RNA sequence: UUUUUUUACUUAUUCAAUGAAGCGGGGCUGGACUUGCGUCCAACUUCUGGAGUUAAGGUCC
RNA sequence: AGGGAAGUCGGCAAAAUAGAUCCGUAACUUCGGGAAAAGGAUUGGCUCUAAGGGUUGGGCACGUGCGUGCGGUUAACAACCAACUUAGAACUGGUACGGACAGGGGGAAUCUGACUGUCUAAUUAAAACAUAGCAUUGCG
RNA sequence: UCGUGCCCCGUGUGGCGAAAGGGAAGCCGGUUAAUAUUCCGGCACCUGGAUGUGGGUUUUGCGCGGCAACGCAACUGAACGCGGAGACGACGGCGGGGGCCCCGGGCAGAGUUCUCUUUUCUUCUUAACGGUCUAUCACCCUGGAAACAGUUUGUCUGGAGAU
RNA sequence: GAAGCCAGAGGAAACUCUGGUGGAGGCUCGCAGCGGUUCUGACGUGCAAAUCGAUCGUCAAAUCUGAGCAUGGGGGCGAAA
């Protein structure tokens, strides 16, 4: 792992207009079931451009270019306000406030929907992954689309191997000993 | 550090990006700036159009 | 000449895991293991790199898809029901 | 030995612009002059003037370090900020 | 009906299928019409529709891939893009 | 003058982001409704895996 | 020697099997296995035979060792060079021929843990632990 | 020069941490009782600095050639940027090269020799650093492929231009 | 001897059969290594405060291993004894 997967941070460009930027790679991250891609935008006040790393959704590819805005077109990829998208629209990575780069739907296959809007107090209701009903600011960020990668669990992992080599770089505790097949002194379901 | 012992034209090609890009790419390069440009004033002379209609309906 | 009755790529497993298990986890074998039509230049040449990256051998296109094929179900949908809405708006 | 880094010894250590030198004496332009002037300080010329100062172009002034480092020492320093 | 032109005009006329060939019809300037597939690269797409425009040559943007392009050609291969230079008895020309 | 309830506020306190860069309020321009001129809303880049940096210029000295 | 588990709590220990070529191989099964299942035929030495390769090399007509215009696919032919396997046959010694060495005994079942893996260093290696799979709970 | 000022820029913060990671550069012969890629002899290399000579460039000021891939002893290049190298898993078979092993001849030496054995054995070597001519991949030019072709032990490649 | 691939024979096609090719597997016999099953084993004030012999398990990986570094006793670590 190189980098967090995070948004821009929220500046003039994305309050007020759009920034283009290009997808150069899309990468392998360790320790995630999903692809990440790196975008490289201009920096609006010097001449050094800047590298972001991005939770790729899924239709994204090497050499496309993205939009991130208020006034960004509603294309997969793109990151928009929630306030810029119309009902019905699902997209990834969305932020819990305005400006935290992003907070939910961001796992292989994920999403968060779009179920409404209240424009009299700039709120949006949204659908989580687990069922739940959120409502955030309008002004929340999210990426146009599906977390790439989805499916993932459908595959039996069939072997303790590919077991200890998934929870290896997840730091996950792996294996797992029962607590009834321990001590007293050492679980409470020892014995 | 071998590449400091030995003189530049041993280390590039006389071409422009010579050393670091494919000419392939260099082609890529160029077609694509001059193809990019010439759009750029289409649609600059497309928006003047634009612009000059609005203002003679506006007017 | 076929070799197996009804293994397939799952053979490699013996009688290993159970048949359930195998007969499960040869669909995703064989869908990662295929190869795809590039729907950039059209050659068959696509392939799996890494869970969920899909790569053209040929013009060099890397591309996010799912986890065990190129494209899932779910997201042609959503870029079917994504084009309807964005019909909807500009309209 | 340890190997050497370009552009730490030669004319690089023998030479001092004008900007160099104020800055080294912490003097105002006007006192730096002055004092130059009086002491016989007078303005050299490297062979190359990029291995000097890279920024250098043909009236860029070059000092002798050592004149500089000579200028250090002078009594009249004390004397400008006393008076200042 | 732009396959049924198009397999008419294999059938009489004249056309050669492929990049080189289409530019060199075009440097040429007895090309009548370019076939351009969906698929093309955009750049590439640029390329020949600046040629076109310079040579003033109609453009057709096929909305197939090359695969559907060299199958209505009728060829085996893909084609992504193509140049009529003899309509022969087909009417693609009147478009 | 004081006790309860809610009902606003910001200055204590708390959280987050940034290279503390464009916040708030006006002006200019365009569009909508309105009253017969007050609101709100918009300025700016979308065919392309290019390039974008040392202010060009105008006008007074 | 003869007998062949009569020994002993108990075939413990030992003996028997063993390489390779060929014939042949059951129930059961998650169809992948079981399987080297089982059960058989052979193996030395010598003198031969057969099969399996590489490299180089084409006639005319002009300009002059190269360029054309031809013409032909029996080079299916010559010259030179090279190595290790495989199959077949005769003859011959024999108490032995995988002559030392090296090297599965096999079969019918029952219980049991799915399997590979791990632990009580210095009395317990296992029906214990882990495992993939499955199910529940909590958290925006 | 209102002489005692003004301008530009933003990236943060230091140190320790590997005699198996990364990393500038040395080979051969000889030499001691005991050290040697360290000593001696010969033949080289790296890094940094200064400043000459020759050659190059320029009166069309900062080279010329090739359609191209690119070449050639040179052949300006600050700020600020882009890119490459450093820099990277495990396993499988296939192909190239060094060294080792094996076989034949020849000179020289040694052993065997009742008989046999033109015999059996030993030496027959060539460093770093350079020059020159070559070596899979790949890339360029011509051209336009179905009666599809090229091609690996392993079926990949081609109108996105194969043979 | 798993996918993939070639050829031949069928089948309207899907597919079916035959011969090759290929080289998968927490597959298997087995050398080193790692481990430690058995033996009225050797040894029993020993060569040894756990060693020796034969035999055995595993042997391309949840394999073996060095150095650097981290976790410290009301603790740690523990495929849990
Ligand atoms: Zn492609």
């Amino acid at each position: 792992r190189k980098a967090p997967a995070k948004f821009r941070p929220l500046d003039y460009a994305e309050r007020h207009g759009y920034i283009r930027g290009i997808v150069k790679e899309i990468i392998h991250d360790p320790g995630r079931g999903a692809p990440l891609a790196r975008v490289v935008f201009r920096s609006p006040y010097k001449y050094k451009q800047i590298t972001e790393t991005f939770i790729a959704n899924e239709g994204m590819y090497t050499g496309q270019f993205i939009y991130a805005g208020k006034n960004a077109a509603l294309t997969v990829g793109n990151i928009l306000p929630l306030s810029s998208v119309p009902e019905g629209t699902v997209v990834s990575n969305v932020e819990e406030k305005p400006g935290d780069r992003g907070a939910l739907g961001r796992t292989s296959g994920n999403y968060v929907t779009v179920v409404g809007h209240n424009p009299d107090e700039g709120k949006t209701r949204i659908k989580l992954p687990s069922g739940a009903k959120k409502v955030v600011p309008s002004s929340s960020r999210g990426m146009i689309g599906i977390v790439a990668g989805g499916g993932r669990t459908d595959k039996p992992l069939l072997k303790a191997s590919r077991a200890k080599h998934k929870f290896a770089v997840k730091r996950n505790r792996w294996p797992k000993t029962r607590g009834v097949a321990m001590n007293p002194v050492d679980h409470p379901h020892g014995g | 550090r071998e590449y400091a012992t030995i003189s530049k034209p041993k280390k590039t090609v006389q071409r422009a990006y010579g050393g670091s890009r494919c000419g392939n790419c260099v082609r890529d390069r160029i077609i694509r700036a001059f193809l990019i440009e010439e759009q750029k004033i289409v649609k600059k002379v497309l928006k003047e159009q634009s612009q000059a209609e609005k203002k003679a309906s506006k007017k | 000449s076929k070799r197996t009755k009804k293994v397939g790529i799952s053979g490699k497993y013996g009688t290993r895991y159970g048949a359930s298990l195998r007969k499960l986890v040869k669909k995703q074998e064989v869908t990662q293991h295929a190869r795809y039509t590039c729907t950039f230049c059209g050659k068959n040449s696509v392939r799996r790199t890494a869970v969920g990256i899909w790569s053209c051998k040929s013009c060099k296109k890397t591309m996010a898809g799912g986890a065990y094929t190129v494209s899932t179900p779910a997201a042609a949908a959503m870029r079917s029901t994504l084009r309807r809405l964005r019909e909807i708006t500009e309209a | 030995g340890k190997a050497k880094k370009k552009g730490k010894s030669g004319a690089a250590r023998n030479y001092m612009t004008r900007t160099q030198a104020v800055k080294k004496l912490q003097l105002s332009l006007p006192d730096f002059r002055k004092l130059c002037i009086w002491k016989g300080i007078y303005p050299r010329e490297p062979r190359d003037r990029r291995k000097v100062n890279k920024s250098a172009t043909a009236s860029t002034t070059f000092y002798y370090t050592k004149d500089i480092q000579y200028l250090l020492h002078e009594p009249l320093l004390q004397k400008f900020r006393e008076q200042k | 009906s732009i396959g049924a032109k198009l397999a008419l005009v294999i059938k009489s006329g004249k056309v050669v299928l492929g990049y080189r060939s289409t530019l060199k019809a075009l440097r040429s300037g007895k090309a009548k019409l370019i076939l351009i597939a969906a698929n093309t690269p955009p750049l590439r797409k640029s390329e020949l529709e600046y040629y076109s425009m310079m040579s003033k040559t109609p453009v057709h943007h096929y909305s197939g891939t090359n695969i559907e392009l060299g199958t209505a050609c009728g060829k085996l291969f893909r084609c992504s893009t193509m140049a009529i230079l003899d309509a022969g008895d087909s009417d693609i020309l009147a478009d």
